[PDB]
RNA sequence: AUUAAAAAGGUAUUGUUGCCCACCAAUUUUUAUAAUAAAAAUAACGUGCAGUAAUUAAUAUAUUUAUAAAAAUAUAUUUUUUUUUUUU
RNA sequence: UAUACAAUUAUCAUAUUAAAUUGUUAAGUGUUGAUUUAACCAAUAAAAAUAUAAAUAAUUUUUAUUUGUUUUUAAACACCAUUAGGUA
């Protein structure tokens, strides 16, 4: 069945399954791209990445994304969590 | 703003296209200067260290 | 219900709001 | 409180007294004190065109 | 199919939806439980007459000319030429008074400008909310006793009447916002107050408000119980206008009062001053009365022309007096209410009456 | 968060008085992912205030 | 709502107890409510209120001679026309007709 | 304010569609979004980027 | 302004763009309203590809700004006219232009209480600033204020 | 005790309790308010 | 040359070998008799192991499910134990 | 058997001066395939973002109105059953 992109089963690989959207160049992700890093000449992409990832992690975005994109939680438990977080 | 801008196609549904340009306007606070008001506990202890070692 | 205490449980704490509810 | 009036508990007595309390009496605003609920939602489905002899 | 059957499975919180179904869209009640499917032709006409536009009555141009003839003389010189001094200000005492163009712009201030501007501030360009405020200001002006008057019963009544109509048609379109159901009902209650105060202030404006906006439905006493206790009339006692009438212009006061030393009623002193205060009669009363007046002509003619039938009936009455329950007229026999004063007879001894009370007391 | 319950209550109170002093702790019913665009005319396409059910 | 939220007094703690109900007590009464509701479910209870009848007096429909669960107890006396109609209502409630609003179904409803 | 009347419509529309005509002697005006958009010639083909 | 629009349109051959804008203009004039400005902009590259009537996604589109004076009743008609036209990809509507966000909050307006005629007289451009605006207009503005304020009465009291 | 009688925080001023009693039944009988409609004490 | 000190709950009450939960027999007693009436006393037998943050945290409403405690889902919630970016 | 609640703050069911209601957007095809799960089984997978001002306070709405149950799957996720479907 139709899944969202952050869904578990989203991009499937099976005999039936096929990926949705124009997948290269100007793509399905066209204006949906959260970050863009032009790689400076003679710069390993491992620094690029670890900077991106540190960024998301310290601002608790990767937190949020991981959280909401795995399982469902009712608006009450979600409130309880965000407010508990904020109060701590 | 972001809502309108998006539905007119003048802003992306994700991401910040001005992220770098916008860095001027943000108070980037150098680890070398000290602002007495921070919730940064690292910077404080850093300058403590610096002066003690001095 | 069961009309009697199955558990003999005596908590000894006397929180002031439980007692004087006129003032708190 | 004599124990034989109204129910076998005490609070039943004071609950009947509330039908005699002065500031609680029935009027044009507070009505149907004793059965409110038998009359509730009684005319919801009763459609009555209001009365106009004047244009 | 026959009557609504609710069906409730007791483990479930609430019953199943009943029977051949209640009408799919819930009825819209007024404050008293009466139902309106839609606005009346008259109200409808009021909304159509608000929608397409409104106008200041030249009533105001007139009184502006007769009150301040100098200013109207100046404007009379200056027509079409652009003005830098607003001579017309007396004509519009209040911000609210100028409704013909948006943002309270008096007409003659528009003289020397572009006609695009003239079309930009015109009625057609108003929002709906603005247009309501237009209808409201014009009416408030018609019934106001001075310019800055709001609080007065007449003005209040009209503004509330309008607001009520608006909310009504609103609910006609988009069915469930119960916020506005409630606001409508509250407005209606406050309208009820304003009107019932009006008819004791002056009743003709009261009348023609009811005839203009067609609210007679919220003046209808809600239910028989509270009406019978005289708490519908009790209202204007509370509002304090209960004695306000100032008789002498209407209803000459001489025959309204009883005699204190004589003890004769007002019907009496009226009789003696040779006056008749008698409310207009419907058909019932005229007919009963006219049938009563003539008992003696009928009787006279009867006993003259036909002594036999008469004499038979008389035999009946006469012998009857000697038969029957009581012959004697004492405190017992002469109890005006027999079942009431002896209730203690009613089950066992006396079988005539099933109940101890047939009247107020 | 429950230690701050009084605070939260203050806001529930507010959302109730906006509703004519009625529905306490009530919230708008969640709808559907496609709520607006799958529903025909005459049916509510967006979640209402709870008193406005 | 018609039915009762609770059975017995579920908020009984000392004054100023800063909750409607303690865990213990609410658990007891959840037991009570549980037993009652289970009794209603297994005995296949049915009630009705009819238009133009005293409402607070509810005909026991689960006790009618047709719909009765027991093969022994004498059920109840309800007028032949009204009984036929009640039977037709209970019967036509069961299944989902397309276009009607979906309403929750159970074994015990039938 | 210059209001477009009904008589002046297409004249104005066309004066506007020719704002960026892909050649001129003078500096070009920007957007409301503050961009220099594609210069199209007569008939709206995408000539200068 | 009373109303505004941003109209994202498919970049067609000019006769078609002229036709379409004439359709919309005639759809405004019919309904008894005015046009303050119909502003043209170029063919831009948006952040979102748009699909037109053919469901063929579009990388480029022409932007066109509308500023109108209507009633709010039959702008409903104008609106469902506009959104239903095949060559209008998107339309965003601004109804807030008479009372924008920045005014009438806790006596923020000096010498008056919400004078409405300020933001009506105005066009959209000066209510909502475009990115390129810099400190330079701070000069231009006043050379256009002082100047205006000098000649207004003289010019108005002529006729 | 949610289910049970309200208790005063402190006592009631007895003096004040006697001051509120002026119009009570006994003082009324002594004023002669109620009508004597029956034989009464012998 | 790799690590370790500091924050925590109990329906029990010398305390988890602690206590409790429902069905499943007899009986006792009141009644407003719904598969097999309801409710209250109760000390057998047999099934489990529901609860005490308690072996998928609990509590309330809602709907469903059922040898028996109860279990699944939808909401609210802590009488459950906390983990904490003032533009990076 | 009779013999003196509270009235300054008390959590389960008798509400009441309130500004809402209405918005048509998004997403979809290249190719030969072990995705999700602690673990099973059916089997295209992508997606649905915009509104403030304003509505005057109280006095007869309590048979009136009102407190998360909702047409359309030929649209999915999700949930329930297990390859047949239900529901959404
Ligand atoms: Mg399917
Ligand atoms: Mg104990
Ligand atoms: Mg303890
Ligand atoms: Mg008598
Ligand atoms: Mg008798
Ligand atoms: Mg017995
Ligand atoms: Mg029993
Ligand atoms: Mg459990
Ligand atoms: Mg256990
Ligand atoms: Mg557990
Ligand atoms: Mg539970
Ligand atoms: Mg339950
Ligand atoms: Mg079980
Ligand atoms: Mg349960
Ligand atoms: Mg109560
Ligand atoms: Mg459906």
């Amino acid at each position: 069945g139709g899944y969202m992109m952050y869904h578990r089963k989203a991009m499937g690989t099976m005999k039936y399954s096929k990926w949705k959207g124009a997948h290269g160049g100007i793509s399905h992700f066209y204006g949906r791209t959260p970050m863009v890093e032009e790689v400076r000449p003679n710069e390993p992409i491992t620094l690029v990445d670890r900077r991106i990832m540190h960024y998301v992690h310290h601002s608790r975005l990767r937190h949020f994304q991981l959280f909401r994109s795995y399982q469902e939680k009712s608006n009450s438990t979600e409130c309880k969590l965000r407010e508990g977080e904020m109060l701590r | 703003a972001k809502a309108q801008a998006i539905r007119i196609g003048l802003y992306p549904r994700f991401g910040n296209p001005f992220w770098f340009r916008s860095q001027k306007f943000r108070p980037k606070a150098y680890q070398e200067n000290y602002d007495p008001t921070t919730y940064s506990t690292k910077r404080t202890v850093e300058h403590f260290a610096y002066n003690w070692v001095q | 219900l069961k009309t009697l205490d199955v558990r003999e449980y005596r908590p000894l704490a006397m929180p002031i709001e439980f007692r004087f509810y006129q003032r708190y | 409180i004599a124990h034989w009036y109204c129910g076998h508990k005490f609070r039943h007595r004071f609950m009947r007294d509330k039908r005699f309390h002065p500031s609680l009496q029935a009027s044009h605003d507070a009505r149907n004190r004793f059965s409110k609920r038998r009359h509730f939602k009684t005319n919801r489905w009763n459609y009555q065109q209001a009365y106009r002899d004047m244009p | 199919e026959h009557p609504a059957i609710w069906l409730w499975y007791p483990w479930r919180m609430n019953p199943e939806p009943p029977t051949p179904h209640m009408p799919q869209r819930r009825a819209l009640k007024n404050v008293h439980g009466a139902v309106f499917n839609d606005l009346t032709p008259v109200q409808k006409k009021r909304q159509e007459q608000m929608l397409y536009g409104v106008n200041i009555p030249e009533t105001r141009q007139m009184k502006f000319e007769e009150q301040h003839p100098l200013l109207a003389g100046a404007l009379r010189k200056l027509e079409g030429q652009p003005k830098g001094f607003p001579f017309w200000y007396r004509k519009y005492p209040t911000r609210r008074h100028a409704y013909e163009y948006r943002f309270s712009i008096p007409v003659e201030m528009l003289d020397g400008y572009n006609d695009d501007v003239k079309k930009a501030l015109s009625k057609g360009m108003m929002s709906i909310q603005e247009k309501q405020f237009a209808q409201e200001a014009m009416y408030m002006e018609r019934y106001a006793e001075h310019d800055f008057d709001t609080t007065s019963p007449a003005v209040l009544a009209v503004k509330r009447a309008l607001k009520c109509r608006v909310l009504r048609n609103h609910l006609l379109t988009n069915p469930h916002n119960n916020i506005i159901k409630t606001v409508l009902a509250n407005t209606e209650r406050k309208l009820n107050h304003a009107l019932r105060r009006l008819r004791k202030v002056d009743f003709k404006k009261y009348w023609e408000i009811i005839r203009d906006h067609d609210v007679q439905d919220i003046l209808q006493p809600p239910n028989l119980v509270t009406y019978r206790q005289g708490s519908y009339w009790k209202y204007d006692w509370n509002a304090g206008l209960a004695i306000s009438t100032n008789l002498a212009d209407v209803m000459d006061p001489r025959g309204l009062n009883g005699c204190v030393e004589t003890g004769r009623s007002r019907s009496e002193v009226a009789r003696d001053l040779g006056l008749s205060y008698t409310r207009p009669l419907h058909e019932n009363e005229k007919k009963q009365l006219s049938h009563q007046a003539v008992y003696y002509e009928r009787l006279a003619k009867f006993k003259m022309e036909q002594p036999e039938a008469a004499r038979a009936m008389e035999r009946e009455r006469f012998v009857r007096k000697f038969s029957g329950m009581f012959v004697k007229m004492d405190i017992r026999s002469g109890a005006p209410d027999f079942p009431s004063t002896y209730r203690r007879l009613l089950g066992t001894k006396v079988v005539r009456w099933a109940s101890k009370r047939h009247g107020p007391n | 968060p429950h230690d701050w319950r009084h605070f939260y209550a203050q806001e529930k109170l507010v959302r109730e008085r906006q509703q004519n002093g009625h529905a306490y702790g009530r919230r708008p019913k969640q709808f559907s992912f496609g709520a607006r665009y799958v529903k025909t005319d005459g049916y509510g396409k967006r979640p209402r205030l709870p008193y406005n059910k | 709502r018609w039915a009762a939220k609770f059975y017995g007094q579920v908020t009984f703690g000392p004054r100023n107890y800063p909750y409607p109900s303690s865990r213990w007590l609410a658990r007891r009464f959840q037991m009570k409510k549980h037993r009652i509701i289970k009794r209603f479910r297994f005995r296949r209870y049915k009630l009705a209120a009819v238009a133009n009848l005293p409402f607070a007096k509810m005909i026991r429909v689960g006790m009618l001679p047709e719909l009765k669960s027991s093969k022994t107890k004498r059920g109840d006396v309800v007028d032949p026309t009204l009984s036929g109609q009640l039977v037709s209502a209970v019967k036509n409630t069961g299944e989902k007709r397309k276009g009607q609003r979906t309403r929750p179904k159970s074994k015990y409803q039938v | 304010i210059n209001y477009v009347p009904h008589a002046q419509l297409r004249e104005h529309i066309d004066k506007e569609l020719d704002k960026y005509v892909a050649g001129k002697n003078e500096p070009y005006p920007l957007n409301f979004v503050g961009q220099m958009p594609f210069l199209e010639d007569g008939d709206g083909n995408i000539v200068e980027v | 302004v009373f109303y505004s629009f941003v109209l994202v349109m498919k970049p067609r051959q000019r006769r078609f763009t002229s036709q379409a804008l004439r359709e919309i203009g005639v759809a405004v004039y019919s309904n008894g309203g005015l046009i303050r400005s119909i502003t043209n902009e170029g063919i831009m590259r948006p952040y979102s590809r748009f699909r037109d009537a053919d469901n063929t996604p579009l990388t480029y589109a022409r932007y066109i700004i509308l500023q109108l004076d209507m009633g709010e009743e039959e702008m409903g008609k104008v609106d469902k006219i506009i959104r239903e036209h095949q060559d209008v990809l998107m339309a965003l509507k601004l109804n807030n232009l008479e009372r924008p966000v920045g005014i009438r909050s806790g006596n923020k307006e000096l010498q008056a209480a919400y004078f409405p005629l300020d933001t009506f007289t105005r066009l959209e451009e000066e209510i909502n600033w475009s990115p390129q605006t810099s400190a330079d207009i701070y000069t231009q503005l006043e050379m256009n204020w002082k100047e205006f304020s000098r000649t207004r009465w003289s010019s108005f009291l002529r006729n | 005790h949610r289910s049970g009688k309200a208790r005063a925080f402190v006592f009631r001023d007895p003096s004040l309790r006697m001051m509120r009693a002026g119009s009570g039944y006994q003082q009324l009988r002594r004023m002669g308010m109620p009508m004597q409609v029956g034989m009464g004490w012998r």
